[PDB]
């Protein structure tokens, strides 16, 4: 693990030194190919989820269930895992406030 | 040995119990389903469940002995007959001259037929309430009734 | 007998809202032999704001 | 982002409703109505809670149950009429008059749902036929 | 059966057997507790509504 | 071994001796993929016919029909009766999500390819358990080897 992490840091610093390995011409080529394909398909870009989305509660319930599924109870869960379980229960309890938080983060959070 | 041999497929759990629950729910909700689509403001019959078959046989007898009159006439005659034979206070010898006279004086045979109809016919404060908190509603996560419910583009310039 | 432990009063005000007032209950412990009844009073405040289920 | 955040800070509920207390009250009123089917206040309260929070179809079904389990209840019948959509609210309203003749509030709700002069005239003519001596 | 003639539960029957076998009985406190329990049973078996009615 | 299947039992009459083979294997009880697929196509065509007919009748397909097709169909017929069906109707990409879970949850998942909620339970082993007991020599023959008879319980019906 330690050796792999050292190697990964080497990789990141080499990237920052050697800049993008993909040249501008390659980037524009792939970009133009993608836009041509999407235009051909007649694809409509996904919109930012509206305030009153019909299924937002359904999606939140599915997400919380998926998060809960990752706990095959061994009776010994660490602090962070138990805290996440508490947060999941809180979101289950009050769906709308969690949705407001989620949309706020998706709009502003970048760090 | 093949591979599938000795493999078996189970059977629905509590099939009969779920069927019984469905039957009870349907016989209880029969009134609701009967009166579901009857838009009473747009329905003229709403004003006018095994008592309904008795009402129907009463209506059939009245239709036979009255001559195929509108539904309002039939319902009024049925209400008259049932209510009067129920409010006679078990006074029977007087029923001929009235009911059979109304129906056309068919015969005492139909008199003994129609007595069976009257035989088979049959805003609060409420202060003070009790409550019970229980952890009920435990099931197998399957349908409560064993039923299958069902219900600009991109561009480059 | 603990069916009387939790009882409520529902009094209407015809304009604006309707209120339910949790009233005091009773646990009845009756002895058929000596006829001694220990009726324990369950104050409304015990469960008016408990934030707990039947558990 | 600024406009959407403004819309969100507008949407935020100024009343909300403690979900846990809402569930507690829902259980309390469920027990109420279950124990006493003949309490018009029970059904009215259950429907009021289920319409202020949650969705309206469950309250509507509860109120169809309550109207038939509490016959001769103008308040419950009016709860049903107001909760139901106008078209079937009329059916509820006329079921209420059938159960309770001389129901002036119910007939007024019928007229207000009809919202047409001819139907209002006919309904009021029937009501006068029933009870001519009502000013 | 014990000397007093009461049917003996197997546990204390083996207790007495082991006492007689090893050659040492229970302590004074345990003997006192056992005897007080026996007389408690006797007192209970040999036998407040009126008080509550009068106090009401 | 034939010796292992011998077991005794005593009562007031005296002692009586009895006997009852090879252990079952898993493959005989697992169903082949080819049969699975063909039966799935067939059963689901049958269900589509039944569903059209029931929509014509204006009812919902009850459990009484689709009872001969209980554990059949790659999306099992059982999944058609789950409570969470309507909610599940909005779970998309669940197979890819389950496969990717390996980069989030440390535990290794053997069923990384299916979800009990969507595909149903693709196998069954109650018959295997019963056959294992029978082959091992019946409950009494099995219990012979243990210390149960030393406990002196009258029967093995109320124990835990």
């Amino acid at each position: 693990t330690r050796l792999y992490l050292k190697a990964e840091q080497e990789r990141q610093h080499n990237y920052l030194k050697d800049g993008p390995y993909i040249t501008a011409e390659e980037a524009v080529a792939v970009y133009t190919t993608t836009v041509h394909w999407l235009e051909s398909r007649r694809f409509s870009p996904i919109p930012f989820p509206p305030l009153s989305y019909k299924h937002d509660t359904k999606l939140l319930i599915l997400a919380l269930e998926r998060l809960k599924e990752a706990y095959s109870v061994k009776s010994r869960l660490n602090q962070s895992q138990r805290e996440e379980l508490g947060l999941i229960e809180q979101a289950y309890d009050n769906p709308h406030e969690a949705l407001s938080r989620i949309k706020r983060h998706l709009l502003t959070q970048r760090a | 040995t093949r591979m599938g041999d000795k493999a078996q497929r189970t059977k629905p759990q509590m099939q009969e119990e779920r069927r019984a629950k469905r039957r009870k729910r349907d016989e209880d909700r029969h009134d609701i389903n009967k009166m579901k689509g009857y838009t009473l403001l747009s329905e003229g019959i709403d004003e006018m469940k095994e008592t309904r078959e008795t009402y129907e046989v009463l209506l059939s007898f009245i239709q036979a002995a009255l001559g195929d009159q509108p539904r309002d006439i039939l319902c009024g005659a049925a209400d008259e007959v049932l209510a009067v034979l129920k409010n006679e206070k078990l006074r029977d010898k007087e029923r001929r001259k009235e009911i059979d006279l109304l129906l056309g004086q068919t015969d005492d045979t139909r008199y003994h037929v129609l007595v069976n109809l009257g035989k088979k016919i049959t805003i609060d404060e409420t202060y003070g309430v009790n409550v019970q908190f229980e952890s009920d509603e435990e099931e197998g996560d399957e349908d409560v009734y064993g039923e299958v419910r069902e219900e600009c583009t991109l561009s480059a310039n | 007998d603990d069916t009387n432990v939790y009882r409520v009063t529902i009094h209407k005000t015809f304009e604006g809202n309707l209120t339910t007032k949790p009233i005091n209950g009773a646990i009845f412990i009756f002895n058929p032999r000596t006829g001694q009844l220990f009726l324990k009073i369950i104050h409304t405040s015990v469960w008016a704001g408990q934030k707990r289920l039947g558990q | 982002p600024k406009g959407y955040l403004t819309d969100l800070n507008s949407m935020i509920p100024t009343h909300g409703g403690d979900i846990n207390d809402i569930k507690k009250a829902r259980l309390l009123l469920k027990s109420v109505r279950e124990t006493n089917p003949h309490h018009p206040p029970a059904w009215i309260a259950s429907a009021r809670l289920e319409e202020v929070t949650g969705k309206l179809q469950v309250a509507r079904n509860l109120i169809m149950k309550g109207t038939e389990m509490c016959p001769k209840s103008e308040d419950v019948w009016l709860e049903a009429a107001r909760l139901q959509p106008g078209d079937t609210a009329k059916a509820v309203v006329a079921q209420a008059v059938r159960h309770l003749p001389q129901s002036v509030r119910i007939y007024i709700r019928a007229a207000e749902l009809e919202t047409d002069i001819r139907a209002k005239k006919r309904v009021l003519r029937k009501a006068l036929e029933h009870v001519p001596n009502s000013v | 059966v014990d000397e007093t003639g009461r049917k003996l539960t197997p546990k204390e029957a083996f207790r007495q057997l082991s006492h007689r076998f090893h050659g040492k009985g229970s302590g004074k406190m345990k003997t006192e507790r056992r005897m007080k329990k026996l007389d408690e049973e006797a007192l209970l078996k040999k036998m407040l509504g009126t008080v509550a009615l009068l106090q009401e | 071994p034939q010796s292992d299947l011998r077991w005794s039992k005593q009562t007031d009459v005296g002692i009586t001796h009895f006997r009852s083979q090879l252990i079952p294997n898993l493959y005989r009880y697992i169903q082949p993929w080819e049969s699975e697929f063909i039966d799935s196509q067939r059963v689901w065509a049958e269900y589509a016919l039944k569903r059209q007919e029931a929509i014509a009748q204006n009812r919902r397909l009850t459990l009484e029909d689709l009872e001969d097709s209980w554990d059949r169909g790659i999306p099992r017929i059982n999944t058609l009766f789950q409570k969470d069906r309507h909610t599940l109707a909005y779970d998309k990409g669940w197979r890819v999500r389950t496969d990717f879970k390996q980069y989030q949850v440390l535990k290794q998942n053997p069923f990384w390819w299916t979800h009990q909620r969507h595909d149903g339970k693709l196998w069954n082993l109650n018959n295997y358990r019963t056959d294992m007991i029978q082959a091992l020599g019946g409950v009494e023959g099995i219990l012979e080897h243990t210390l149960f008879k030393g406990t002196y319980f009258p029967t093995w019906e109320g124990l835990f």
